[PDB]
């Protein structure tokens, strides 16, 4: 198929609206970032010529 | 198949046709001995970096 953006959502603007939200919520959500990685040592003439 | 290793008792059980042993890269870490019937591992000489 060919992919959807997302859904349209029209927002009702005008001149002399406003909205005001009446509530909350109180959201936690994750993020996963890398911080290091294998710390790998090879012995060159080991691994050349053993 | 020459090389330089420890030779060590194994709990591999071989099936009688096969003679050698190969990790996941493919280097021989387990033996048959010809002269009596029995498992070795291989494990590689000791090193490291000083
Ligand atoms: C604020 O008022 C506007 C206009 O009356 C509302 O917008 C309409 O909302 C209905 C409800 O589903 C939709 O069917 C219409 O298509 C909307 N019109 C437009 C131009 O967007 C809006 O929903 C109201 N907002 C609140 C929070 O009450
Ligand atoms: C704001 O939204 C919260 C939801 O997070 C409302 O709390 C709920 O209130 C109803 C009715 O009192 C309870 O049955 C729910 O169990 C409540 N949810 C939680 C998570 O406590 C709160 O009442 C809303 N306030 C307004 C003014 O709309």
């Amino acid at each position: 198929y060919t992919m959807s953006l997302g859904a349209e959502n029209s927002v009702a603007y005008s001149n002399n609206s406003i909205a005001i939200p009446t509530n909350f919520t109180i959201s936690v959500t994750t993020e996963i970032l890398p911080v290091s990685m294998t710390k790998t040592s090879v012995d060159c003439t080991m691994y050349i010529c053993g | 198949l020459t090389g330089t290793g420890v030779l060590t008792e194994s709990n591999k059980k071989f099936l009688p046709f096969q003679q050698f042993g190969r990790d996941i890269a493919d280097t021989t870490d387990a033996v048959r001995d010809p002269q009596t019937l029995e498992i070795l591992d291989i494990t590689p000489c000791s090193f490291g970096g000083v």
